[PDB]
């Protein structure tokens, strides 16, 4: 029961922000956390973003620091993701990963199925 | 800011061995690390959570193990099939959660 | 006798907006006449619980001071607003005296603070480094120093916000909606008494 699933976007505009959104389902959503991770072809993994479902702090990596937005979404479950400065090399997977057990010190919860946001 | 490595980074066995993926990190992060599946074609999922706490749904042939700051992820019961790349997460009370390198294990 | 200024207990029943329980009110009512049978004698009020007098007594005994407390909480944990049982929000956000001496009265309001979409608006703590005195607010957007590594300011999982938000949806089991709660709390101060019953 507990999963997540996410939108498909392809390519808005090079050098302009792109919209995706992700949604889950089965477990209590406004107690865990959410985060972004970037996958580019090569098998090479980075993490991005990270939002706390609790109050929110868009706390991100230095690299990648106002460049990237992440919204707290309530509408059932889901998230909203941003990022500007459209570069040659920012095409990749997406993926979406979720801590329902965030206020334990443990780590759970399925990931989605990953939106190829490419470059044109 | 943290970081960490991943030594084996490639792997040939075809069954029984208890193929080992041994990575560090420049922390002595109590427990709270884990590792991640990922097949060459689906998305990434969960394998062992806390350092070799086992997840519902896990098989049984995965497991893991601490020494310190070097932490093992073990197979038991190294099977042609299971074969993906593997990797070691790391979290510790602050947001960056760099990935190690990976590996992928083949025959 | 006749009758004189009539405490305005409207204005703390009847308000529009109720502040979260991690930060409540505290209006000071004094120098009026508070008739509470009408208070009691309606069948609005879900929970009616007094301690240390009973309810259909109060009605004498001139007070020295009163005071209105106000929250919004899920309704199954109610109960615990009473003196010396424990739970989650009672033993961080308010915890009454085990000598408390006063009336607890409680009635859902599905109908007003419940929306479509759901109301998140209201928040209560989750963590703290102790357990709280009484009578005392908690106003404190400091992150929750959790285990022993410092927080600087970042989230972390040790580094937990204090605060989350109820999650109301007005299609939720019953325990789960949201209740308007009213502490009425009485002091008697070596002092003139100032608010006293109906026909007195
Ligand atoms: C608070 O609001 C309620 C909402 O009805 C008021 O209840 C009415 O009060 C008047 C005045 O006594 C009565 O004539 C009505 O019959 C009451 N209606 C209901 C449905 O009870 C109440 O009086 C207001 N003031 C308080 C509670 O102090």
């Amino acid at each position: 029961e507990v999963q997540l699933v996410q939108s498909g976007p392809e390519v808005k505009k090079p050098g302009t922000s792109v919209k995706v959104s992700c949604k889950a389902s089965g477990f209590i959503f406004t107690n865990s956390a959410v985060q972004w991770v970037r996958q580019a072809r090569g098998q090479r993994l980075e993490w991005i973003g990270w939002i706390v479902v609790g109050s929110g702090n868009p706390n991100y990596a230095q690299k990648f620091q106002e460049r990237v937005t992440i919204t707290r979404d309530r509408s059932t479950s889901t998230a909203y993701m941003e990022l500007s400065s459209l570069t040659s090399e920012d095409t990749a997977v997406y993926y979406c990963a979720a801590f329902p057990y965030y206020y334990d010190n443990s780590g759970s919860g399925p990931w989605g199925q990953g939106t190829l946001v490419t470059v044109c | 800011d943290i970081q960490l490595t991943q030594s084996p980074s490639s792997l040939s066995a075809s069954v029984g061995d208890r193929v080992t993926i041994t990575c560090q990190a420049s922390q002595d992060i109590r427990n709270n690390l884990n590792w991640y599946q990922q097949i060459p074609g689906k998305a990434p999922k969960l394998l062992i959570y806390d350092a070799s706490n086992l997840e519902t749904g896990v098989p049984s042939r995965f497991s893991g193990s601490a020494s310190g700051t070097d932490f093992t992820f073990t197979i038991s019961s190294l099977q042609p099939e299971d074969v993906a790349t593997y990797y070691c997460q790391q979290y510790a009370n602050l947001p960056p959660f760099t990935f190690g390198p990976g590996t992928k294990v083949d025959i | 006798p006749n009758i004189t200024n009539l405490c305005p207990f409207g204005e703390v029943f009847n308000a529009t907006r109720f502040a979260s329980v991690y930060a409540w009110n505290r209006k000071r009512i004094s120098n009026c006449v508070a008739d509470y049978s009408v208070l009691y004698n309606s069948a609005s009020f879900s929970t009616f619980k007094c301690y240390g007098v009973s309810p259909t007594k109060l009605n004498d005994l001139c007070f020295t001071n009163v005071y209105a407390d106000s929250f919004v909480i899920r309704g199954d944990e109610v109960r615990q607003i009473a003196p010396g049982q424990t739970g989650k929000i009672a033993d961080y956000n308010y915890k009454l005296p085990d000598d408390f001496t006063g009336c607890v009265i409680a009635w859902n309001s599905n109908n007003l603070d419940s929306k479509v979409g759901g109301n998140y608006n209201y928040l209560y703590r989750l963590f703290r480094k102790s357990n709280l005195k009484p009578f005392e607010r908690d106003i404190s957007t400091e992150i929750y120093q959790a285990g022993s590594t410092p927080c600087n300011g970042v989230e972390g999982f040790n580094c937990y916000f204090p605060l989350q938000s109820y999650g109301f949806q007005p299609t939720n089991g019953v325990g789960y909606q949201p209740y308007r709660v009213v502490v009425l709390s009485f002091e008697l101060l070596h002092a003139p008494a100032t608010v006293c019953g109906p026909k007195k």
